[PDB]
Formats: structure tokens, sequence, C-alpha cells
């Protein structure tokens, strides 16, 4: 080795400590990705938190960076997010199916398997009014709807209108029968009934986040 | 890129001074600073180098002991602490960058120096001077007791410019590389331990003093230097 | 009129690729063949050089 | 009588069967971990498997070479640096996996309690600082004597080399005693109450793998406890009635060789008697 | 009318140059090449292993020197590595972290990388101030930047997740060529040795063949049953090979205009990630989903070895211009150098 090179060496070093120094602050924030429709409203559940959308919030002191891009191709990028934050539409009966299969691609997305998804079905105020009017009927769009329901070990929020519960938990269990068939505890589903002026979202999500990183950890003390 | 040089100045014998060499235009952190003294009518010699991140300290062997260096890299200030100041000392000093990974060319910028009066590989440049012409070939030879090539493939061999009233410029790095800023005629040109520097069509800006330096291990030696004169 | 738009591009297109000189297949290949067979001792990895020759000890 | 050559041979096999077989399980685990997280448990196992692994061959060698020859202590030790070096090594192959295990019930505590502060907060640095930390600081326990200007004692089978723990009469020469034991009873509780506190959350959380978790804790619990208790109340009881309490020397060698097991059975609590770890096993011995 | 009469006439069109193609297959390279005797089994090791990135590595390039080599990571990092010491030379942070690829310049003086920030950002290397700076940030691309390769220090062509291709001039920062074509997102595309023209392979399972001054596609390859992922020339600039998802890798020749060899086996059903060739092009070496690198022997179509060093995905990989090494990237953030010995 010549003095050069010894040099040049040291540089490298140098170098070495500086990728770890930012690797450690790096892991001092947790990655989360947005999806959804156009309808969805993620961008309002983002903003009353707060090519590529960024946006930073803090809960207890803990640090959230959550990246909205605006796809089986650069859905590979994000395959070491801490959770998914899918967010749907639950008011429009019409979009529903679609929802379904843009949550079943992403659930059964091959570079997704580990990935928990914190589902957000929002906008639930406009769901229930259109429970309440009556003018459209989810029976239209689902069949299976008519033969639903409410289960008896179910716990409705108070002053909840029956029909609408009878309404939230179909739609739920429409995306947990999604997240349940497939899977085997690799990573689990956590939906949330969210509105346009629901501000514990944040809250919402670090708490699943604790479970999320929770299972990680239990599969690294078990899974040796 | 700048390096301004200041703290020189007549000291007594066995006094103490402190020099400064302030950099301004690159960044100061990455580069590994050596100070090169060059006595009056005499050559340069190697006095003490940095690295970068002031994790390796070298000094020559008639300066250790009684010098140190030290560098501030958030204010971009290379210092040199003198003690026991001898009249063997008395030389202009010069602060000299040097970055080092593969195909860097260490020793490409040097300072203006400072002044300062006071009241081992050999490499030997047997021709002392050479009368040129304008528009002439012409060749200098540096010679090695050691031989400069590594087992790594590099000829760790230096050749230097200082024209009159100028701070010697980086010619040649690792006996065959031009360095940056230089004309195509200059090519170095070696093998083992005899080494030629050769000059194609020389003009006015060529006259000079050119001095090879090893960089194979520490301390880095000067050759005596060959004068190019009109 | 989008769709006709691009559907004179496509066509157009077509006419490009069809009109092109092909040779046999056969040909083809012995051109890759005869390509791999004269390069085949300056290629390290299919013979590894001795190690003496190898900057990757 | 109770002593022969055989219980060190078939110990030391055991355990160095038991930690090789861990060793190579963690290193493939931890390559496919260390890309989710920085795996601070699997990273912390594997210094336990090691230093068990060194256990059971430095000291279970030095042991089989006593037995070998005749137990003549006077004949072969003449200089006296054996026992040093032997009291050295039986100490540190003790002492470390109880602090080891002391960390690792730590390390899972914070890491289900606050998983988002472990994830965050604690760097691989932080871990690899703990697991060198620990393994000094056992060292300098170990090399405690030494510098003191005390010497181990060889001890009443003759066979392995501790502190002096027949007719004591300085002070420094009960602290020993204290220190080692005050040490060790401190790790086992501080094992038991993290690795209660992580049992105790689990349950309430989980009404997939944390049932899983919960039988594996108590096993590090029972095992632990069970293993060292005996030797460590024995060593202060030793230590505060000196030759006065009933010590006997057949007591003493029973109570060292429960905490051997210790050593041995912590591959199997910690790693291999694992539902993942042993389907693995189950393919690979039928292949 | 005349909408669903134009539409007739490219049906017509496709079965002429499927016709023409079918005209000229009067052999099969399997039978051109059964005489010649197999390249045996390629044993190559791990030489040396590049640790220092912190997140999946995305790409790896290959300086001309085939010394020094870049590698991109989604920790943001963009390094510089000379590989026979394993001395980081450079460590580029970027801007933006979701980096999908990285290019060497083949005068060794700047490099490239871009993702999903639609932006391929130019970087210099030699500077009077010693630190790597930002020179050229590209932008036009409407998708994610998948793959970016230089003709020279001047010019630099682009693959996007928008479907299309673009060709750069690096001075003035405007894409002086597009080239469209493609239905689906291109992945990735490789350069002619003469740099005239250039392959890309896109999402529609479709590879063209572009003329970089004339700005047109010359020729169309089909054959593949899902997106293809990786592309690479032969050595002589006749021939490329693409790997696709399908968990094969197709060989199409330029003047025969069709496919001549598919490389694929029966316990390959992952996807394919990255291909290269060896320097006289009889190896086609390819990276896989399963965690391993299957080297196949061009003209036969034999798998005469396999690279099985990494713990996750085969991202990327890659030969010295002298052919003496490999280089392969991997999401378990490591990087090997490979070879063979005697
Ligand atoms: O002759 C006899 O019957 C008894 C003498 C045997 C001497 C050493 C026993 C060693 C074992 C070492 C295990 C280590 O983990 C140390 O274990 C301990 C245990 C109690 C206290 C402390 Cl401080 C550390 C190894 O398994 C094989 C061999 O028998």
């Amino acid at each position: 080795v010549s003095a050069e090179d010894k040099a040049a060496a040291e540089r490298s070093k140098m170098i070495d400590k500086n990728l770890r120094e930012d690797g450690e602050k790096a892991r001092r924030t947790l990655r989360l990705l947005l999806l959804g429709a156009d309808n969805s409203g993620k961008s309002t559940i983002v903003k009353q938190m707060r090519g590529i959308f960024e946006t930073k919030f803090q809960v207890d002191k803990v640090n959230f960076h959550m990246f909205d891009v605006g796809r089986r191709k650069w859905i590979q990028c994000f395959n070491d997010v801490t959770a998914i934050i899918f967010v749907v539409d639950s008011s429009d009966y019409n979009r529903l199916q679609e929802a379904l299969n843009d949550f079943k691609s992403i659930w059964n997305n091959r570079w997704l398997r580990t990935i928990s998804v914190i589902l957000f079905l929002n906008k639930q105020d406009l769901l229930a009014e259109k429970v309440l009017a009556g003018k459209s009927k989810i029976e239209d769009y689902f069949p299976e709807f008519a033969r639903y329901t409410t289960p008896e070990d179910a716990t409705p929020e108070p002053g909840e209108d029956p029909r609408v519960t009878r309404a939230k938990y179909f739609i739920r269990k429409e995306f947990v029968d999604i997240s349940t068939a497939s899977g085997d505890g690799r990573h689990i589903c956590y939906p949330h009934f969210t509105c346009a002026v629901d501000t514990e979202n944040a809250r919402r999500i670090f708490n699943d986040c604790k479970d999320i990183i929770l299972q990680m950890n239990l599969r690294e003390y078990n899974l040796v | 890129v700048q390096l301004v040089e200041s703290g020189g100045g007549l000291v007594q014998p066995g006094g103490s001074r402190k020099l400064s060499c302030s950099a301004s235009g690159f960044a100061f952190s990455s580069f590994g600073m050596h100070w090169v003294r060059q006595a009056p009518e005499k050559g340069l010699e190697w006095v003490a180098y940095i690295s970068s991140g002031s994790g390796t300290i070298y000094y020559a062997d008639t300066v250790k002991g009684r010098f140190t260096i030290s560098r501030d890299d958030p204010k971009n200030t290379l210092f040199l602490q003198m003690t026991s100041l001898r009249s063997e000392d008395t030389a202009m000093y010069y602060c000299v960058r040097s970055i080092y990974y593969y195909g860097s060319s260490p020793f490409d910028f040097w300072g203006q120096g400072t002044t300062l009066t006071v009241s081992d590989i050999v490499m030997t440049q047997a021709t002392s001077s050479v009368p040129v012409t304008p528009g002439e070939s012409v060749s200098i030879s540096c010679r090695s007791s050691k031989s400069l090539l590594h087992s790594n493939g590099n000829t760790y061999l230096y050749w230097f410019l200082q024209r009159p009233g100028q701070s010697p410029q980086l010619l040649i790095y690792r006996m065959s590389n031009l360095a940056s800023g230089v004309p195509d005629r200059f090519s170095g040109s070696g093998s083992g331990t005899a080494f030629t520097l050769t000059i194609s069509r020389l003009e006015a800006e060529d006259v000079g003093v050119y001095y090879c330096m090893q960089h194979l291990e520490y301390p880095l030696t000067f050759g005596a230097g060959t004068k190019l004169e009109l | 009129t989008a769709s006709i738009a691009q559907a004179r591009k496509l066509v157009e297109q077509l006419k490009m690729e069809a009109n092109i000189d092909r040779i046999k297949v056969s040909k083809a290949a012995a051109d890759l063949m005869a390509y791999c067979e004269a390069h085949a001792k300056e290629d390290p990895l299919l013979t590894p050089v001795p190690a003496s020759e190898n900057p990757f000890r | 009588n109770r002593l022969s050559v055989f219980f060190s041979v078939i110990f030391m096999t055991v355990g160095i069967l038991s930690n090789s077989l861990a060793i190579a399980i963690l290193m493939k685990a931890y390559q496919r971990f260390r890309q989710k997280s920085k795996a601070s448990f699997l990273l912390l196992a594997s210094g336990l498997v090691i230093t068990d692994f060194f256990g059971h061959l430095i000291n279970g060698a030095i042991a089989v070479f006593v037995y070998a020859s005749d137990k003549e202590w006077i004949r072969f030790d003449q200089s006296n640096v054996l026992c040093s070096i032997f009291g050295i090594c039986m100490v540190f192959s003790g002492l470390c996996p109880l602090l080891l295990g002391s960390v690792m019930a730590i390390e899972r505590c914070i890491g289900v309690t606050k998983p988002i502060f472990h994830s965050t907060k604690i760097t691989s640095k932080h871990v690899k600082m703990m697991l060198s930390g620990v393994c000094l600081f056992a060292v300098f326990i170990a090399l405690l004597p030494i510098l003191g200007h005390r010497d181990y004692k060889i001890q009443a089978s003759r066979t392995w080399c501790f502190y002096n723990t027949e007719d004591i009469k300085d002070w420094e020469d009960r602290f020993y005693l204290l220190l080692f034991s005050f040490l060790g009873l401190l790790a086992l509780g501080v094992s038991l109450l993290c690795n209660a506190i992580t049992g105790i959350t689990l349950l309430r959380v989980k009404f997939s793998h944390h049932l899983e978790m919960v039988i594996q804790l108590l096993a590090i619990m029972c095992v632990s406890c069970i293993c060292w208790s005996p030797f460590l109340v024995t060593m202060a009881n030793i230590g505060i009635n000196g030759n006065h309490s009933l010590e006997t020397c057949e007591t003493t060698l029973f109570a060292l060789r429960m905490a051997t097991w210790n050593q041995i059975l912590d591959p199997w609590v910690y790693i291999l008697l694992r539902k993942a770890v042993l389907k693995n096993l189950y393919k690979l011995a039928s292949q | 009318s005349e909408l669903d009469q134009l539409r007739q006439e490219a049906e017509q069109l496709k079965n002429q140059i499927r016709d023409a193609r079918k005209a000229c297959a009067d052999a099969t390279l399997s039978q051109i090449t059964n005489n010649i005797d197999p390249v045996g089994r390629i044993q190559m090791r791990t030489r040396r292993t590049l640790r220092g990135h912190l997140a999946k590595i995305y790409a790896m390039h290959w300086g001309t020197d085939s010394r020094l080599l870049v590698s991109a990571s989604q920790d943001g990092k963009l390094i510089i590595w000379d590989s026979y010491t394993t001395n980081k030379v450079h460590a580029i942070p970027l801007r933006s972290s979701w980096v999908m690829t990285c290019a060497y310049a083949p005068s060794g003086n700047y490099v490239a990388c871009g993702g999903l920030d639609n932006i391929c950002s130019i970087y210099n290397l030699k500077t009077r101030e010693g630190n790597v700076r930002v020179s050229r940030e590209l932008a036009g691309h409407t998708g994610y930047l998948s793959c970016c390769r230089f003709l020279d220090d001047n010019q630099i062509v682009t693959s996007s997740g928008d479907t299309t291709c673009a060709l750069w001039d690096i001075e003035t920062g405007q894409q002086t060529t597009t080239f469209t074509g493609h239905t689906g997102d291109v992945m990735s595309l490789s350069l002619a040795p003469d740099t005239r023209l250039f392959v890309s392979g896109a999402c529609d399972a479709s590879a063209k063949l572009w003329d970089v001054r004339e700005g047109m596609c010359r020729q169309t390859f089909t054959g593949h049953e899902s997106d293809i992922n990786a592309i690479c020339f032969f050595p002589n600039g006749n021939a490329f090979a693409t790997g696709s998802d399908d968990a094969t890798c197709r060989l199409f020749d330029l003047r025969a205009d069709q496919e001549l060899m598919t490389y694929s086996h029966d316990n390959i059903i992952c996807g394919i990630t990255s291909v290269s060739f060896s320097k006289s092009g009889r190896l086609l070496l390819a990276g896989y989903d399963d965690f391993n690198c299957n080297v196949w022997d061009a003209l036969k179509a034999d798998r005469a070895g396999v690279l099985a060093g990494h713990d996750n995905r085969v991202s990327c990989l890659g030969v010295t211009d002298d052919g003496m090494a490999v280089a392969t990237g991997s999401w378990d953030s490591f990087l090997k150098i490979w070879n063979g010995s005697s």
C-alpha cells in the first residue's frame, strides 16, 4: 500500500462515517405511501394532519414522512415503507368496485407482501347522508348487501343510525375480506372511518404504526 | 481557488511564530494540506502534512518536535505553530492543497507563500541549468535512489514549475499525467528510477526552475531543480 | 378526430418497417457465431485469465 | 464419586453442538432480517451463543485436561498460572451469559412496549456498543481478583478454579463472592422484571405471534432462574456465613452443574425451540 | 368509415411483416450452433463486496477504464467505487432519494441519475472546488426516469415511464429529439457501440430500434408475454437481448428482424431484472428475482453457471469494457464483483 493509497483509504473511511451518520438520521422518521383515487380526498387528510409530493407531520415527537406520487412499476420503490395509506371514497357506490379492485392489486402485489395497509374509508358524513336519503341503494351495486346483517358483536358509535351502521360495516367488510383472503399474517389491514373534518387521522396512523412495528419485531424474535 | 499565507516576518532565534493559510473558493475540508518551504536561493523542502479530517499528521525530520501543523475546517484556516526557530528555518513557506483518490491530482494548487526570516529517497537533478531558445525542444532529467514504481502500477513522480517571482505550479503528476490547465506540449516519460520531462516548442512563459518530487513515501523529497534560461 | 389522426401515423410507421431488407436467419446466425469465435480468446469471463493477470485477486 | 470425566465431556459436547447449530441458523437469519430492520435481537443473540460456544470449549477443554492429569495440580501447575486462567474463564463464561440475557430482556422489552422509540431512536451502533460493553464488563470482573493481588483458588473437587470459599478470613476474600453473587442475582432480577413486563404487555395487546413469544419468555424466565439460583444463592451463603454455613462440596458441585445447563439450553430456549426453526430443521433432517 | 378502413390496413401490414420474417426464417440459431462445443461450467467467485449503501441498490454502471463504477441506491446516495481497492471515491447526496437509474459518462468526467422525480441530473466529477456538483437537471419527461446513457459529454439518451425516450443536449438543457411509439412505460435502453442506434424495452412487451440522428423507429420486436425490464446490445451491434417478467430472455436480430433464441428454464418462474453480455458475446448474464444471476450460453441457450451471492433481488449487473469482471447490484444493499479462475 503506497502513501497515496493510504490517504485514499482514509478518505474512504471518512465517506463511510458520513454514510452511517446519514443512515441513522433517515431511520428517525417513518415513511408512508399515500394512495387513492381522484375522489378519495387523500389530499384533505394530509392537509389537516399537516413528480413526488411530500408532507412531514409529527405525532408525539415522532416524525412521519408521507409520499404522494402524482403503477406496477414504480410501486417497487416503496418496498420498505412502514405503511401504505390507502384512501377510498365510501360515499360513491358506483366507484366502490374500482376501489376494491385497486385495493386488491396493492394488497396482492408481489413487492408489497410485508407492507401493512392503513385503510382510510374517507367521507363518512356523505355516506351517512346518502343512506338516510334512500335515493340510492347499495343493493343495486352489491347484490349481497340485501342479505347482510350487522354482527351482534359489533360496537356502533353512540347516536348512530342502524342503517348507517349496517352500510359502514358492509363496506368495511368488503375491503377486509380481500385483506384476509391472502397474506397469512405477513401484513395486516387497519381500516378506519374518516370524514372531511376528522382531526384524529394522524394519531390513528401513529397508533397503527406501533402495531406494524411491533408485528415486525415479533417476526424477528420468532422467525429465527 | 485561493491560498493566502500570513504570519511570516523577522523573528529572533529560538523564538516562536504562527503561520496561517486561509483557503477560499474550494472545499477546504476535503483536501489534505502540506507546508513546503524554500530557502533563499535554494530548492523546495517539504515540512509537514495534515490529512483531510486531521486524522493523519506527518513532519519532516528537520522540524519534527518543533513544528505543529493544524487546521480549522469551519474557518478554512491552516496553521503552522513553530517553536525554537533556527537560522536554518529562514525560508518562504508555501501552503499546498492535495486531495487523494483514484485519479486525483495532489499538489495541484500552491499558495503565494509567506516569508519567514530568522536572525529518505534522494531525488537527483544533475543538470542545474540548461540554456534554451524559444521554439526548441527541451528535456529535463530526474533520478531517484529508489524505484518510484509501486506494485499497484503507479509511479509516484511529480513535476513542478516555479516561474521567477511565482509559486510552483504542477505540470505532471504520477510521472505521466498532465495537470489541468497545463499546455499539451509538456510530456512526462519515465521508467523505474530515471525520468524525463520533455518540453516541445518552448515558449517565454516556460522559463523557470523545474522540480521533480517523489510521493512514494514520507518524507516527500524534492530534486535540486533545473533552471531554464534564454 | 384524435383516433383517425393516430391511425394514419400507425399505418405510416408500419409501412417503413415492412420495407426493410431482411437477411436469412441462417446468415444472421452465422455472423453471431463467427463474432463469438473470433473474439473468444480475449474474453476473460469465458476463459479465466491466470491469477497474475487478474486485477481482482 | 459424584465427579467424573464424562460429566464434563457430555456437557461440553451438548453445549458445543447446541451453540454451533444456533450459530449457523443465526447467521442465515440475520442476513434476511438486517434488511427489514437493524435486527438488534439477532445481534445480541449471536453474541450470547458465540460466548457460550467459547465458554463450553475453553472451560471444557481445561476441565478434561485436569481430569486426564489425575487432578495433579501440584505437578502440572507449579507456577499457579493455569488456575488463574481457569478462574478467569469460568467467571467470564458464567457472568457474561447472565448479563447478556439481562440486556436482551431489556432490549426486547423496549422493542415491545415502545416499538417506535426502539425502531427510530435506537441504532445499530448502540446495540454493538451495548454488546461489547457487556463482554468487556464481564472480563473486568473476571480480571478483578488478579488486579486486586488475589488469585483464584482450587475448589474442593479440585477440578475447577473459582474464588476462595474454604476458610475465608479477609474481608476482600468475601467481597468477591458477594460481588459475583450480587451481579448474578441482579441480572436474574432484571431479566425476570423485563421478561414479565414484555409477557404481560403482549397478553393485553393480543386480547399472531403473541402466544409464540409469550411461551418463549416463560421458557427464558424458568430456565435462567432454575439453573442459576442454586449456585448464586450458595455463593451468597458462603460469602456471608463463611465456613460456618452448611455449604458442602456436594451441594456446591451440584449447583455448578445446574448453572452449566443454562448455557447449554440458551441456544434452545432463545433460538432452537422455535416453530419456524423446528420446521427448517425438519426439512434439513429429511434431506 | 375512414377510421375502420385504416385499421384494417394495419392488420394487413402486420401480416405482411410477419410473412416477411417467416420467409427469411430458413433455419434456427439452435440448429446452426448445434455442432459447436458448449462453454462448459462457468464458475465465478466473489472477488469484492462493496459495502456502504444502506438501502436497495437500483442501478450500477461501470466506467470505461474497467476500474471505476457508479451505483445508485434509494438511500439518496450516488457512490463511485474503486473496484480494485473497494475504496469509495465519491459519495453524491441526491436531492431526490427515489433514484432508479445511473450512468457513467464514457469520458469519466460526468455521472447521471434520476428516478420518480422525472429529472435526469448531471453531476460534474472534475471541478476545481474538489466536490461533485450538479451541472444540469434535464426536465421534460412526464414520467419517472427508468434508464439513461451518455453518448458523449454533451449528449445523453433517457427513457421514461411516460412511454417516450428523449435525446438531450446537456449544454442547452433541451431535448433535441423525442422518440415516441411505445404504448407502455419504457423500462430500459441500450446503446449500440457506434452510438448511432439504440434499442428500448417497454411494458408493452415490445422492443423498438431507434435511429439517433433521424429520430424515428426503424424496427419493432415482439415475442415477450410480459413487461420488458432489461435490454442489452450484442457486442457487434447486430443483435440484442431482452429480459422480461415472463422468466425468459430472447435474442433478437436487427438484420433478420426477428427473435433467434429464447433463454428460459422450467425451474425459473421469476422475473428478470438485468441482462448483459460477455466481451465476446458468448455469455449472456441475467439477473433474476430469485436472488440469483444465471449465466447463459448465448449461442446454445444453455445455463452455463449461477452467481449466487445475494440475499435479495438482483436489481442490476454490468460487465467491464475489458471483459475482466462482472458486477452485480442487489436489493440487499451490496455490490459484488465476479470473475473466474484458471
Ligand atoms: O468436574 C466437575 O464436575 C465440575 C468442574 C467443571 C469445570 C468446568 C465445567 C465445564 C462447562 C462450562 C460451562 C460454562 O458456561 C461455565 O459455567 C459456569 C458454571 C458455574 C459457575 C460459573 Cl462462574 C460458570 C462446560 O459446559 C463443560 C465443563 O464441565
